[PDB]
This record gives C-alpha cells, structure tokens and sequence, in this order.
C-alpha cells in the first residue's frame, strides 16, 4: 500500500528493548550524516567564493594541492565503488519481499550521492587554496564513521561473521571512513590552518608561473591525469584556428632535455667510476638508463598487471550470465533470508554492473600504463640525443678517427638507432607482462573446456613464430626494394 | 595499432620549394604591440609572484550579498528548502525514537482506542507528517493539528533550536533583498568615447583632440579630465623604467580639469615644449611606442557613487592631420545632436612635420 | 597478445644493436687535455 | 576489417535484441562528434612532428661538418643552447601527438563500455535463447577492441 | 638603548599618547553602538541570547500568572476527578505547569501559536501580560534585524590592500637628488582619484625662540603638472627632488645614521566597488633610508602582455651618487 522506510511490518518500528537494537534505526542514523554533508555544501558550491578580493588574473591561471590529493582520490573512488554494490545488494534483497523495504538501499543511494559531492567539494576547495573550509569535510567523516562502527558491533552481537555480505561491505565501509579521516588529519597537520599560530608557506609550481607552459598533464588532479581531460581545450581549438608551433607551448623543467641529460649523465659517470676500479670490466649504457628511468617503467609494469587482471572480467562475467538465464526462476522456491556472498556474484544483473565496471576501470589502467612508458621512452631520447651531441663536438679529425663514412654512421646514430631504442623502451613492459596474461589465459581455458583447451591454445600459440618468420622475410624484401 | 614503428626512410627527404627557394622564412607573423589598457577601459597585465593572503569566510558572505538576481531567488528557495527538510529529517527521528510511530501505527489499526497522552509531539506518524510540521514550525504557521506537547524535553531542544535557525535565515535574506534594492539605479556605465583621436591645427598650434560624451540622463558633478602618455624613457643616468606614465596637461581657459558634460565635448591638448608628443612626425606615428590613457571620474547625481571611465590609443588609433564633424546643429526652435556622427572624422590640410620643427621655422 | 609478441623480440634484438653501436661511437678519440687547464 | 568487423557486431546486436538499437541513436552521435575533433587536430599534429624532425638532424650534419670552425670561434655553448631548444621542440611535437592518442582512446574505450551495458541490461530481460545472449555479449564486448 | 620615539610606525597607526583628556560621561549610546558594530561569532551569541532571555522571562511570568490563579490547582485536581471542570475558569487554557508555559511563551513570542494552550477572556491581569510580550517581542525582533542589516550592508569592506617598499632610496635623477620609494597595490580593483602627500617630522626652532616638539612641514611631490593625482595600476616610484626650501637640503650621506628625519606618506583615495575613502599611511625614519640606491625594474614584456613580478617589489640595487650633501652639488658646482 503506503510507501514505508522499515517495511509494512509494525513489530519493526519497535523501540521497546532499545533504539541501536532495532537495525532500521541503525540505518536512518547512517542515513542521516550524509544528508547533513549535502545541507551543508550544496549551498557553499552555489554562492561560490568569487569576491575579487586580490589581482586574479593572474591567479587563476596557478592552483595547487593538499598533501594527501592521490590516496584521497583513490579512496573516494573505492568508496564509490563499494556504495554501488551496497545499492545493488539491497535492490535484489527488496525484490525478494512483500513490500518495499526503503532501509536497505535509500542510506546506500544517499551515500553514493553524497560521497560524490564530497569530492566535488574537495576539488572546488583545493583549487583556490582555502584549507579552513575542508574542517567540513573533517566532520563529515568522523560522523560516518561512528555511525558505521555502530552498525557493525551490532551485527558482530548476532555474529553475522565473513560469510554474510553485509557485514563484508559495512567493514570495507568502516575502514575506508577511517582512512578519509586520517588522510584529513595529516592535511590539518601538514597545513597548520586552524589549531596553529602559524601556517605554512605554500607557492604553485613553477612552471604555471609561466605562461608558455601549456602541457598540464603533471600539474592536474588525478581524475583528470586518468581521463586526459585537460586536453579538450587545445582539441577543440582545432577548428578556431589550426595549431601551430605556439600553442603547444613549452615544456615544463621535469621533461626539458637538460634535466634529463643531468640525470643521465650522473649516472653514467657513477658507472664509469665504479668500473674503472674495476680492472677489465667494459661500460654499460644499460644499468645507466635503469637507476635513472626506472621508477616509471615500474610503474607501468603495475599498471599493466591490474588492467590485465581486470581484463579477464569478459570471459567470467559472460559464463555467468548465460549460465543463469538458462534456467526459468518460477521452479525455484520462496527465500526470505538475506542473499548469500556467494549468491551475490549469482545474480544476472549484478554481473552486468561488474563487467561494465571493469570494463572502465581496465582500459583506464591500459592508458596509464601506455602513457607512462611513452612519456619515460621520450625523456631517455631526449638524454640520448643531448649526450650523442656532447660526444660529437669533442671529437678528432684526425684521418686514423675519421674516415671516409663517419658523418653516414652518426647520421644513422641520430636519425635511426635512436629512434629503435625509443620504440623498444615503449614495448619493454609487454615482455614480462604478455607470458603473464597468456598463461593465465591457458589456465582459463583449461578450468573452462578440459583438456580440449590444452589444443587450442597449442593450435593458437604457434601464430607468433610464424609472424616472426613472415617478419624477417617481409623485412628483407623491404630493403631489396629501398636499394 | 603501431602507426609507422619501422622508422628507416629518412634523412633525405628533399627541400620543399619553401625550404630552398627561402619562401617559407618570409615569416611576417610578429604579435601585437602588449598595450597596457585596453580599448573598452579595462588595464590588462598579469602580476604573478603575489604572496597569496589565503581566504576567509567572510569572502563567500561578501559573494552572496552581490549576486544576480537569477541567483539570489535561487539561493534563496533553496535555503528555505534545505532547513524544512533538515529540521523534518529530525521531527522523524525524534518520533521514531521516542516510540510514537509505533504507538499510532498500534493505535491506528485498531483506531477506536483513540489514546495520545504520551508523545513528543501529537499527530506526527510518518515522514510526511515530520515535513508538514517543520514547514509549521520555520514558517510559523502553525495550523495545531500536530502540537509540541510537554512530555520529552528533546523535542523542546529542536524546537528552540529551529526557531533560532528559522529566524537566521530569515533575517539574512532580508538584508540581502533589501540590500539589492537599495542598489537599483547602480547598474553601468555610459560614457562614450571617441574611437580615432586627431591631431589638428587650432590658432597656430597643433593638438590633441579627441570626443567623449553621456549616454545617462543623469548628470555628473565635478568631472575630472586625466590624460597620460606610457612609454619607457631612460634617464641621462641611465635607468630604465619599462612603463612610464606622465602626465600632460588639458587645454582650458583656467587651467583646471574641471569638465561640464551634457552635449558631446572635444578635449585638447596643445603640443607645447614640454609635451611628450613634441617631437613626433606624421611619418613617424606608423611604427612608435605611444599609449595615451584617458580618465574621466566624477559622480552620478541619481546614486551619488564615484565613476571612472578609462580608454587608451595606440599609434594606429590616432589619425594625424583630421578634425571632427560638428554634431550639434539647431534644430527648428532647440539645439540638437545627431550621436550618429560621434566619431565620425573629416580630412583637412596640416603641416606633416612634427612640431619639434614646426616653430624653429615659424613662417611655413 | 600473440600476435605483438613477435613485433616486441624484433625490437628488442634491434635495441640490443643499438646499443652496442652507441657503446662503439661513445668509445673514440676526443680532443683536449691541453684547454683543461685554466 | 575494423569498420566491417563493427558493423556486423552492431547489426546482430540490433537483430538479436532491437530495443538496443533505440539506444544506438545516442551512442552514434557521440562517436560522430569525436569521429571530427581527432581527425580534425591530429593531422595539425602530425604536421608538426614530420615538421620539427627535419631541422633537428640538419644542425647535427652542420656540427659534424665544421667541428673545426666553431671550436675555432669558441662558440660551441650558443650551439649547444640550440640544439637543446631544437630537441625540445620536436620532443613537445610527439608528447602532444601521444596525448591526442590517448585522448581518443579513452573516449572510445568509454563509449565501448556503455554499449557493453545497454546490450547487456537488454539482453538480461529478453525473451530468446542463450545462444543469441552469448552472440550479443560477445560482439557487443569485441566492438569494444 | 631604547628605541627612539616614532611618529607613525611603519603599518600607520600614530604611536602617540594622548593624556589628561577631559573625560566625559559614559552614555548607552555607546553601548547601543558596540551592539551594532560586532563580530559575527558575537553577533551570532548576543542574538541568541535576547530570544532565550525573552522566552524564559515570559515563561516565568506566564507560569507565575498560572499559580496565582486557580489554574494549576484546577488542573491537579481535573485529572482525580476525571472530568473537565477547569475547561472555563482557567486563566489560560491547558497551561498546568512551567514546561507548558515555556511552550505557551515560544508560541506567543514567535507567533506560532499552535493554540492547544489557548488565551482565554477571563483572567485580564493575563491580557495585560499577553499585550506587553507581544510588544517587547516587535521591538527586539525589530532591532536584531536592523543589526544583521547593517552587518550586511558593511559586509563588503575589507581590510587594506596597499603595500609600500620597506625602505626608500636617494639616487640622482635627471642631475639631481631624489628621495625615492615605491608603492604598489594587491587590490584587484581601482582607487578612483588617488592622491600622494609627503610630510617630514622634525623638531624645529624659531628665531624668535617658538620651539615646536614635532613640527610636520609639507613636501612637494615631484609631477610634471604639479598634482597629487596618481593612477596606480602598475607599482610607481613616488619621488621627490631637493631644492633649495626641501628640509633635506643639508642631510649629508654620512650623518644620514644620526639625523633627526621621519618621513610620512599619506595616500588616500576612493575605492569603485563600495566607494569608500580609504587612507594608508607609512614612515621612513633615518635607518630604513638607503643613500645611493635604486629600484630594479619589475614589469618585463611577455610579447603578449606586460606582466609584473611582485617578488622584486622591495628589491634595490646599488649605484653610483655623489656621497656628499645636496647643498654641496650646487653651491660647489664642480662635484
Ligand atoms: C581503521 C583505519 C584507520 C587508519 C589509521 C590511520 C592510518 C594513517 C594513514 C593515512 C596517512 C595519510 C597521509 C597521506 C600521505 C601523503 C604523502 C605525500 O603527499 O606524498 C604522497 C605522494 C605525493 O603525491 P601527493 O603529495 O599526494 O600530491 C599529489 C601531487 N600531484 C604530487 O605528487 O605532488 O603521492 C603518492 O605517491 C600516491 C600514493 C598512492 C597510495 C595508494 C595506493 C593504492 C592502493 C589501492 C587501494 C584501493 C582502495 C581500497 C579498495 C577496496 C575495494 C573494495
Ligand atoms: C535543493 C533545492 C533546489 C532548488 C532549485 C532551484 C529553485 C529556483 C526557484 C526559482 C527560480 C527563479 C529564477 C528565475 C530567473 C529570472 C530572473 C529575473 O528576475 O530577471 C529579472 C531581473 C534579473 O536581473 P539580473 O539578470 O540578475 O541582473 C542584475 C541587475 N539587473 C544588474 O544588471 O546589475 O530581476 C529583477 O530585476 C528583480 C526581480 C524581483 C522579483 C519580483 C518579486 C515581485 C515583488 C513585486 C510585486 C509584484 C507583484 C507580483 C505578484 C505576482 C503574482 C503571483
Ligand atoms: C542548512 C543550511 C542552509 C542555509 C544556509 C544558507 C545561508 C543562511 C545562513 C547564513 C549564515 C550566517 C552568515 C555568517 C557569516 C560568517 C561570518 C564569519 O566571519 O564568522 C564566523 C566566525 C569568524 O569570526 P569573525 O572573525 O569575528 O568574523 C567577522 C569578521 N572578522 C569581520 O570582518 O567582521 O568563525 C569563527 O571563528 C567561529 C567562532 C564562533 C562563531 C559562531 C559561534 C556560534 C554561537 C551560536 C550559534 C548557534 C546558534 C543556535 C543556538 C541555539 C541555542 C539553543
Ligand atoms: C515548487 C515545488 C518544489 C518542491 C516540490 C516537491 C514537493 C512534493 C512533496 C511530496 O511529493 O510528498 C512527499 C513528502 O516528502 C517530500 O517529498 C519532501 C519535499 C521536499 C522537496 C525537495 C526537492 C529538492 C510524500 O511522498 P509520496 O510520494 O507522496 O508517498 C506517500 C505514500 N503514498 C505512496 C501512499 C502516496
Ligand atoms: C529530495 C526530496 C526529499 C523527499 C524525501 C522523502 C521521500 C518520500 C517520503 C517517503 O519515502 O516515506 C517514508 C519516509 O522515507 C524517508 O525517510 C526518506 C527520507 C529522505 C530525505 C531526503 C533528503 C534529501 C515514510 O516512512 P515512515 O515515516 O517510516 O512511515 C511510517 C509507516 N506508515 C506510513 C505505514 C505509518
Ligand atoms: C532553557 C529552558 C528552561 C526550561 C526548563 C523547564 C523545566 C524547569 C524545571 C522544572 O522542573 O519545572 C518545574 C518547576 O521549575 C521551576 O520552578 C523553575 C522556575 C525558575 C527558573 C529560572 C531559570 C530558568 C515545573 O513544575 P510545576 O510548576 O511544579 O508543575 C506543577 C504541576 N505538576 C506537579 C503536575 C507537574
Ligand atoms: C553534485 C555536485 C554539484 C555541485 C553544485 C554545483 C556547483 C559546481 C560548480 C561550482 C560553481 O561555483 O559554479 C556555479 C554554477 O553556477 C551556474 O551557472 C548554475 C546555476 C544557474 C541557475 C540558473 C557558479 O555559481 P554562481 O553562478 O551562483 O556564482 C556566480 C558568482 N560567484
Ligand atoms: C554502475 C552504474 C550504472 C548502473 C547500471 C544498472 C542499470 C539499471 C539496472 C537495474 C536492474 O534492472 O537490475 C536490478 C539490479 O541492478 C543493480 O543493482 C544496479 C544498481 C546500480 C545503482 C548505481 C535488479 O532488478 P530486479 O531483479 O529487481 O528485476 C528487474 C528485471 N527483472
Ligand atoms: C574513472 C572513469 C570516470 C569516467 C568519467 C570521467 C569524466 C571526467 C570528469 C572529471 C574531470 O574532467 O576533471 C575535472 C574537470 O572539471 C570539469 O570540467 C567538470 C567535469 C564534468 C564531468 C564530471 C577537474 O578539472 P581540472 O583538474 O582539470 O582543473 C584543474 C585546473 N583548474
Ligand atoms: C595495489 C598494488 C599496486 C600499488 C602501487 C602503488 C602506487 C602508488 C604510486 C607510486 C608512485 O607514485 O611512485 C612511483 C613508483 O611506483 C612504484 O614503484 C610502485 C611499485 C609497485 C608496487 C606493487 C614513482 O617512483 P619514485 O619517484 O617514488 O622513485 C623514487 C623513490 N624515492
Ligand atoms: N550613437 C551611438 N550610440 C551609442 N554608442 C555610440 C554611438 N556612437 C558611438 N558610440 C560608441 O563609440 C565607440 C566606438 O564606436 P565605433 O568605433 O564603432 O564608431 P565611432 O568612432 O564611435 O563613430 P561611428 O560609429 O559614427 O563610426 C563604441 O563603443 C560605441 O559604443
Ligand atoms: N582636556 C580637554 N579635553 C577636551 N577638550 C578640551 C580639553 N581642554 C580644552 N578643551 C577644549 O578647548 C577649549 C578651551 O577653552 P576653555 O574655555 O576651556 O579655556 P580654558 O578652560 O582656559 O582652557 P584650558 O583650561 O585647557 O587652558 C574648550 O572649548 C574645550 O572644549
Ligand atoms: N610578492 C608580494 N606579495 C604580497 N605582498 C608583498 C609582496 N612583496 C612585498 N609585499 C609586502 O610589502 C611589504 C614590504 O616588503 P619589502 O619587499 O619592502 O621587504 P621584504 O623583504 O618583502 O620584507 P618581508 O619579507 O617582511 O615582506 C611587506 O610587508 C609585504 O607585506
Ligand atoms: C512482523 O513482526 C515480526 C518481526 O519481528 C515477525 O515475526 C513474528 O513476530 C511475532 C511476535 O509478535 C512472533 O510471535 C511470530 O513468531 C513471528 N512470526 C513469524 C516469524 O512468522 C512477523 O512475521 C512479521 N510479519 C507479520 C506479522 O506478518
Ligand atoms: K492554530
């Protein structure tokens, strides 16, 4: 009939033994912060903080960030993420009952909401430097938490244990909360904005101070680091007027080729110094290009890894799917109990959610990672090219030195060798990560169809060695053709 | 996938006929000379290096106090949403709570018992009821169908807290409407002024002119004429100011800046030794560095607030050798003004030399 | 995958040779020793 | 191959399940808008980067004709200062090209994602075998690639 | 030792001290005054507190009004006896205790009136006491709207924005001596109708034996059309030049450490957005005056725009200048 919030049920607004004790109280009260948090900021976003109280015209072309900007990021994003499965989860539960019971995922749809905008606050905060303001959020969150630890004691007195899903998702929750509030305490302390006498003294990067630099890509928030977002502009001008070489301004001081060929350099001279100690040992550019591009080629290898573990996400949601809408649902009888952990990755709608999510959550990594090799491969060229040229202009004219094809081997050096150096530390991740994705792959095949996979993939495997044979042909015809 | 990786076929792709031939250098793309005011009276430069002073909360009332009036309804409903529905979301709780949905719900089924003696506040069994009574209670309505009974002292504690809030609010949006209609006359500016300034000859000696008028019925006590040429200038000692602004007199019986505008005037200034546009040549206002800034100030008798309206011009701007079209002309039994000949110029015969030589050779 | 793998080892042995010329060209006769001295 | 692979896949996921088709309309129309920007700034792109690579090596080949001549005339740092400007340009030219790349990619990644969905969702609440609820899965993920 | 006397110290504010006033009488206009001109965390405290005070005050006297009337009795005893025969005798109905008449006194005051405790016509005493709570209730309404008005109507202004170089210089400029500083402003909008005025604090003697203790003379400002008149956008350099009449005529380079100078700046203007005259104020002393320096420049040309650089605000370089007095460089024309 009537639309309720604990159900149609009256024995379930009962507050005789205690209010915590009645689980739809417990639910109204984790309801209850985040519409406080959205009271609070809706009306703080729209008024804005606009009074030009200082020259802004060159201000807003500078921002800035707090201490904590990526673990927050990635943290808000869980949380999103965690909040979906609780809306989902409660949806298929009401589905299964008489009524409309709006406790199971009403605090879920707030919170989603809410977290949402907790992050657009944050981001419209941190943009123009005003720290004060954030001890909002601060509160928001300790609030949260309380009220979810709240719930969990009271499930962990029925002893709900692990194998009930929703105490898996509150406890994800609970901690989750806990570490959005301590990432707000290290701002409190790092910044020294409220208990303090003193602030800190905080500038913008460098490089936003000049106007020529237009590749923000380092000096951008990490939502739209992942998405290239800060791009559009430049796009968009291609219809205005064509690009030329101004709009692609400068280039900021961590990607210049000076910086980079320092680096290079030192490390090469830690080489050479090391190996001259040494009495027959001969130098290495290898162990000089690691220990100085290193890291990020680390980097890319993690996110290659998680893109192609969440790659696998097809193939299993797909078996899932089909190997539910097989069977009609009027044979199966009457559940009343909560859905169990397991029959959550059972459902036919759940699935459909979790492949489109790990769809987007792949392809994301998969241009991170491609973007971080391709950024460090283009450094290294740049070092290569500014030592190749520090090399050139000590050198000998002497005929025993020089001879008769010496500018053709350094024009090859620079137009040519350097160049395939380049495109190999592109593709260096993809050679101890593809043996990683098609073995799991084979084990796939194999828990999926027998011992009939094993000649499959036996069949498909040999596609590289002929590629490879096709290559090398291919290649030699290529050349009998540019002579 | 994998565009052009193998990489070989190059180093000796031949000179485009642009490359040889040198058609291609012929560049001829230099920026525009940085003015430093604008044409529509507004100073553009960037300062950077500015020790940012933080924020503070009083910045974003100062923001709400001056907002469009598309924004102040807006943030104003709003508001007065959001508390109905806060203060709601705890009459709901508080009902839940004290046990008093229950006990209506129990009551209800079997409705003949008809009993009410102990709730925090009568009649309140579900949400709506909750949003209807914070409605009775923020707007002070109060029809009394659901009252504020003596039993729980919670519910005493958010009602004063709601009354207290309600009246915050209320007199905040009052100040504020009240304050943007108290600014209703204040809304731009109407000062018009000439596009192409000339340099003629009056009495003898050049000038300067140049054409401002008011668009505004209201008139404007105690105007102000400012006039200033920027350029760098070097002293004999060698220091190097990059924008120096210095001031040149206006032209007028009793030597004052004092302006009385009601039909269009012209403002001149007469190109005497010390002027800096002394030694200037007709020839040479092709390529010069030469800003000159006019500021007229003065205030609106309507709203009694102080105006100043700038313009500057440029080497291109200023049309050496011209003079304006007189736009007042009698009409059958009053003065009139065709504004649609304001900045319209005529051509007239001017010495092309500047006036540095225009009187060491006085008989020309 | 399978079909990149092969593009990716041509690569590699063609890197391997750059290398090995880039070793070759940094090891040549240079002048100085005598303007070192200021 | 890859226009021809697509439009097979959307035909039979149209065929399948036709309420996916409705949902085509938007879809489409968002791939046309960024079917024009790239192809619209990656030329401009190129014609950079082919731009920017020509004089890089010519100043090497003149450095390495006259070595002589400037460690006569001690101007090697006002060379040096050059060829760095010179490099960082050309290296601006291929960081803007590969961020345009990746641009392109995420978008359509995206708009691949949210055809997987509303095929998908359609596909759950249908009235067909599992055969033509596989087929729609998996050419509704291929387009995706 | 101690440091000497100021005049003005180096962010205004006279460092005088006024004493042996004639001390008039302490009015509560000056409270209504210190009422009206708070801080919000003050203004938000005394608000609440006047409705709590109200609220309370009208409770006791309601409930005051309710005893000595047959009312509470009434109502005790209605309950024993379990039927209605208090409904017309009460003073004011269903008010049978304190929490009750807060709750009727809430009602009157903030014009609710939820009307389960109704005013009923027999009790005039209650009447008196309803007229004069509704009319206490206007006035105090009426005055904490009238405070967050003009809380509202001088939210805008803020605080001051003008910023001057620590200390000046004293280069030769076009052949002459100048006392040089600069000022700048952080402001994002512009002062109307500006205005720089320069004045020296020196002890001066009479020849008639007059002795001033701290005597302001008048310095003019160096303009090409003798004005004030200053158009502030970009930081100027305000200079003045030392003629025959400028009191730093005979201050030497080397007794320029032990001199008695002070040297106050007055900038004044209108502000646009509020229109608001504003006034800032400085002061060099003998110290902070640095012989023989100048400003670097600071706005450089980006090709596009100008673009100051506030970091070199205060910056000053070193020079080349005649070590010697200003009366020296003319009457020994020579140096
Ligand atoms: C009950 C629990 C209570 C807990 C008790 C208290 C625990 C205390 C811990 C909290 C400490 C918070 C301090 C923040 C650390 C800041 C360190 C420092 O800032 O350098 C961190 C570095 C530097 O980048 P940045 O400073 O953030 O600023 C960004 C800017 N662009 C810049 O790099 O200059 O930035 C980085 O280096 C990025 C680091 C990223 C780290 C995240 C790892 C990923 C893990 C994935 C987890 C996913 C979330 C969970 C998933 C669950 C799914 C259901
Ligand atoms: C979580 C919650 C979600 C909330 C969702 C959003 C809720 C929004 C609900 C209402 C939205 C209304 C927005 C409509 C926008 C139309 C604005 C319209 O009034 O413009 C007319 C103007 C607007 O001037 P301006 O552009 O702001 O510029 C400022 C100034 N002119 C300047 O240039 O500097 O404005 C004015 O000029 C003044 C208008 C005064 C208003 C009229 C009041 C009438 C009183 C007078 C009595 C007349 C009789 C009325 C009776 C009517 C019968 C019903
Ligand atoms: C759901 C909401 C939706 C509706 C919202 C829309 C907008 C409507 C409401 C508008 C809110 C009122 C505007 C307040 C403007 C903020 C001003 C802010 O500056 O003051 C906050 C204070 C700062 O103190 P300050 O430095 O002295 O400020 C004055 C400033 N120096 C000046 O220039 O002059 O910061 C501080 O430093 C904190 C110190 C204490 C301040 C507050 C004290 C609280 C006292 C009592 C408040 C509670 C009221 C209820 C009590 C009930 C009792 C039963
Ligand atoms: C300018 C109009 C602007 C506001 C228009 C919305 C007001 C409608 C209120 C309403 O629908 O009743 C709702 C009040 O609960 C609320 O909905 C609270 C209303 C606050 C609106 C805030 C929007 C942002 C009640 O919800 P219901 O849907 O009526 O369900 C009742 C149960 N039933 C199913 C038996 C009927
Ligand atoms: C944005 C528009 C605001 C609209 C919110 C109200 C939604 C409709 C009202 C509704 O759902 O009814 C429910 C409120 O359920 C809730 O408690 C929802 C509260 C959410 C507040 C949203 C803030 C934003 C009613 O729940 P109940 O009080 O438990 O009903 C008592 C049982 N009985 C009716 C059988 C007696
Ligand atoms: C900030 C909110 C304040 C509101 C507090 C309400 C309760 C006050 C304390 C109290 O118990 O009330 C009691 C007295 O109370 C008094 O006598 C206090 C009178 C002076 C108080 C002055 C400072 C406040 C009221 O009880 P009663 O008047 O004796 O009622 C008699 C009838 N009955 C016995 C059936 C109940
Ligand atoms: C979920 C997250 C939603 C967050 C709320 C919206 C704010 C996000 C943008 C931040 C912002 O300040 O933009 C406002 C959008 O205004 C607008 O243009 C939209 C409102 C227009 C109503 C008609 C401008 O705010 P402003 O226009 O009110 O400020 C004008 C003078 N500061
Ligand atoms: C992720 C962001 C996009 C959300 C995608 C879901 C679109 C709507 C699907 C909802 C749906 O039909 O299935 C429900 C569960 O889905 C869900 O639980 C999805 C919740 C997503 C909320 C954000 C239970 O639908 P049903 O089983 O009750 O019956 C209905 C058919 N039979
Ligand atoms: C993971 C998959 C996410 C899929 C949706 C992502 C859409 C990208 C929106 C977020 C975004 O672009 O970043 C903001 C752009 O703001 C905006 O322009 C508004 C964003 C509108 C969509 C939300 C931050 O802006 P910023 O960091 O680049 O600005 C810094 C200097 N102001
Ligand atoms: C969950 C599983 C993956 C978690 C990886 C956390 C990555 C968080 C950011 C890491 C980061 O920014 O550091 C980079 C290296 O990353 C790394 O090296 C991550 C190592 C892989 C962990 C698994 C740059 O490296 P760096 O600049 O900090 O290196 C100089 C040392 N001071
Ligand atoms: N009749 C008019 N009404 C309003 N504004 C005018 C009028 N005449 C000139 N102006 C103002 O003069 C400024 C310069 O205009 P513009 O350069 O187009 O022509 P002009 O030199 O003013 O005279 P004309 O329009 O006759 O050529 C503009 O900002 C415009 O607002
Ligand atoms: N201490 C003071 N505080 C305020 N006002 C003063 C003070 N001393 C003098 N005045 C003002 O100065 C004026 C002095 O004139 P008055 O008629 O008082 O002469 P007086 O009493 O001889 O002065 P004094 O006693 O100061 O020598 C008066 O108008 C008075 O208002
Ligand atoms: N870049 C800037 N941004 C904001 N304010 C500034 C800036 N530079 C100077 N100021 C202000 O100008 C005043 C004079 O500073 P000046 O440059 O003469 O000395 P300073 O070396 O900056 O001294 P301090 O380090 O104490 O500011 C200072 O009080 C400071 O508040
Ligand atoms: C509504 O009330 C309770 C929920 O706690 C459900 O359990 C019944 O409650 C009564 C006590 O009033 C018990 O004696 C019964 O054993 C319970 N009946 C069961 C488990 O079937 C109750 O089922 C709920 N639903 C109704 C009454 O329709
Ligand atoms: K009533």
């Amino acid at each position: 009939m009537s639309l309720s919030f604990c159900g149609n049920n009256i024995s379930s607004y009962n507050i005789y033994h205690g209010v915590l004790q009645n689980p739809c109280f417990v639910d109204a009260l984790n309801l209850v912060p985040h519409v406080f948090l959205l009271f609070i900021t809706f009306p703080i976003l729209f008024i804005g903080w606009g009074s030009q109280s200082s020259k802004v015209q060159i201000h807003h072309n500078t921002w800035l960030h707090f201490p904590g900007h990526n673990l927050r990021w990635i943290l808000t994003f869980a949380l999103l993420f965690v909040h979906v499965c609780e809306i989902a989860e409660g949806i298929v539960s009401d589905s299964q009952r008489a009524s409309r019971h709006l406790h199971l995922f009403m605090p879920a749809v707030m919170g989603f909401v809410a977290t949402t905008t907790s992050i657009v606050y944050y981001h419209n905060i941190e943009t123009s430097n005003f720290p004060k303001l954030l001890l909002a959020l601060f509160l928001y969150w300790v609030m949260a938490f309380i009220t979810k630890t709240i719930k969990l004691v009271k499930y962990w007195q029925l002893g709900w244990g692990m194998s009930d899903l929703r105490f898996c998702i509150t406890g994800v929750m609970v901690i989750l909360n806990g570490l959005l509030m301590a990432v707000e305490i290290n701002v409190i302390r790092v910044r020294r904005y409220v208990f303090f006498m003193n602030p800190q003294k905080v500038k913008p990067p460098e490089d936003l101070q000049d106007l020529g630099v237009r590749f923000l890509q380092p000096f951008v928030n990490l939502l739209s680091k992942a998405t290239y977002w800060w791009m559009n502009t430049l796009i968009i001008s291609a219809h205005r007027k064509p690009i030329d070489l101004k709009a692609i301004g400068k280039l900021p001081i961590a990607m210049r080729a000076v910086t980079n060929y320092v680096c290079l350099k030192e490390a090469y001279e830690e080489q050479k110094k090391k190996a001259a100690d040494h009495p027959n040992r001969t130098p290495s550019i290898w162990l000089a290009m690691y220990r100085a591009f290193g890291r990020p080629i680390l980097l890319s290898s993690t996110f290659r890894y998680l893109a192609d573990l969440l790659g696998f996400a097809g193939p299993l949601c797909i078996s899932g799917i089909v190997q539910r809408v097989n069977e009609p649902k009027n044979n199966t009888t009457r559940f009343s109990e909560t859905l169990s952990s397991k029959e959550f990755l059972e459902n036919a709608h759940v699935l459909a959610v979790l492949l489109f999510l790990a769809l987007i959550l792949q392809r994301t990594f998969l241009q991170a990672s491609y973007y971080v090799t391709i950024e460090t491969g283009i450094n290294l060229r740049g070092a290569l090219l500014a030592m190749i040229y520090n090399k050139i202009l000590r050198l000998s004219t002497s005929n025993l030195s020089m001879g008769e094809m010496t500018l053709g081997q350094i024009n090859n050096l620079v137009a040519i060798e350097t160049n395939q150096l380049m495109w190999f530390l592109f593709l260096c991740p993809n050679l101890w990560a593809m043996p990683v994705q098609i073995i799991m792959g084979v084990i796939l095949l194999y828990n999926l169809l027998g011992s009939s996979a094993l000649v499959g993939a036996a069949v498909i495997v040999l596609l590289a060695p002929i590629q490879y044979f096709i290559a090398t042909k291919l290649a030699e015809a290529q050349k009998s053709t540019l002579d | 996938m994998l565009a052009r990786k193998s990489i070989i076929p190059e180093e000796y792709v031949l000179a485009r006929i642009a490359a040889e031939n040198l058609r291609k250098p012929r560049i001829r793309d230099r920026l525009p000379k940085a003015r430093f005011i604008a044409k529509s009276g507004a100073c553009n430069l960037a300062h950077k290096n500015i020790r940012e002073q933080g924020r503070f909360l009083q910045d974003i009332f100062t923001t709400l106090v001056d907002l469009k009036w598309r924004h102040t309804l807006v943030i104003f409903t709003m508001s007065f949403l959001c508390s109905w529905l806060l203060f709601a979301i705890m009459w709901w709780l508080v009902a839940f709570a004290h046990g008093d949905i229950y006990a209506y719900m129990e009551k209800g089924i079997t409705e003949k018992s008809g009993l009410e003696s102990a709730v925090c506040v009568t009649n309140v069994r579900s949400f709506t009821s909750a949003f209807l009574f914070s409605i009775e209670v923020q707007v002070t309505i109060g029809f009394g169908g659901r009252m504020m009974t003596e039993e729980c002292p919670l519910a005493i504690t958010v009602l004063i807290l709601q009354n207290i809030v309600g009246l915050i609010i209320n007199a905040v949006m009052l100040g504020c409407i009240f304050m943007k209609t108290a600014q209703a006359h204040r809304r731009a500016e109407t000062l018009i002024f000439s596009r192409h300034a000339v340099i003629a000859v009056r009495n003898g000696k050049l000038c300067f002119m140049f054409r401002v008028g008011d668009l505004r019925k209201s008139m404007i006590i105690s105007a102000s004429v400012r006039i200033q040429v920027v350029k760098k200038t070097t002293t004999p000692e060698g220091e190097v100011v990059p924008i120096h602004q210095q001031d040149i007199p206006v032209d007028n019986p009793i030597e004052s800046n004092n302006i009385f505008l009601v039909a269009p005037l012209i403002i001149c200034h007469v190109i005497d030794k010390r002027s800096p546009l002394y030694d200037i040549s007709a020839t040479d206002l092709v390529n010069q560095d030469l800003e000159v800034i006019v500021i007229l100030e003065g205030v609106v008798e309507t709203t009694g607030i102080t105006t100043q309206a700038r313009t500057s011009y440029i080497a291109e701007e200023i049309q050496w050798g011209h003079r304006f079209v007189s736009i007042v002309t009698e009409e059958e039994g009053v003065y009139s003004v065709d504004y649609s000949k304001f900045g319209n110029t005529v051509r007239v015969a001017a010495p092309r030399c500047s006036a540095r030589e225009l009187d060491e050779k006085p008989s020309i | 995958p399978l079909f990149l793998l092969s593009t990716v080892v041509r690569f590699a042995v063609k890197a391997i040779i750059s290398v090995q010329k880039l070793n070759e060209f940094l090891l040549s006769d240079e002048i100085g020793e005598d303007s070192w001295r200021t | 191959r890859s226009t021809l692979l697509c439009l097979s896949a959307i035909g039979m996921i149209s065929y399948a399940t036709p309420v996916f088709l409705i949902a085509l309309a938007p879809l489409g129309v968002a791939f046309y808008f960024i079917q024009k920007y790239f192809r619209v700034a990656s030329k401009d792109l190129q014609e950079l980067d082919d731009s920017t690579q020509l004089p890089l090596l010519c100043h090497f080949s003149e450095t390495a004709e006259g070595l002589t001549t400037i460690r006569a005339f001690r101007h090697e740092t006002r060379f040096k200062q050059r060829m760095l400007e010179l490099t960082d340009t050309n290296n601006i030219a291929y960081l803007f090209l590969s961020a345009a790349n990746r641009w392109l990619e995420v978008r359509t990644d995206y708009l691949g994602a949210c055809i997987v969905l509303t095929a998908s969702i359609a596909s759950i609440s249908g009235s067909s075998n599992s055969g033509l609820v596989g087929l729609g899965l998996l050419y509704a993920l291929t387009i995706t690639n």
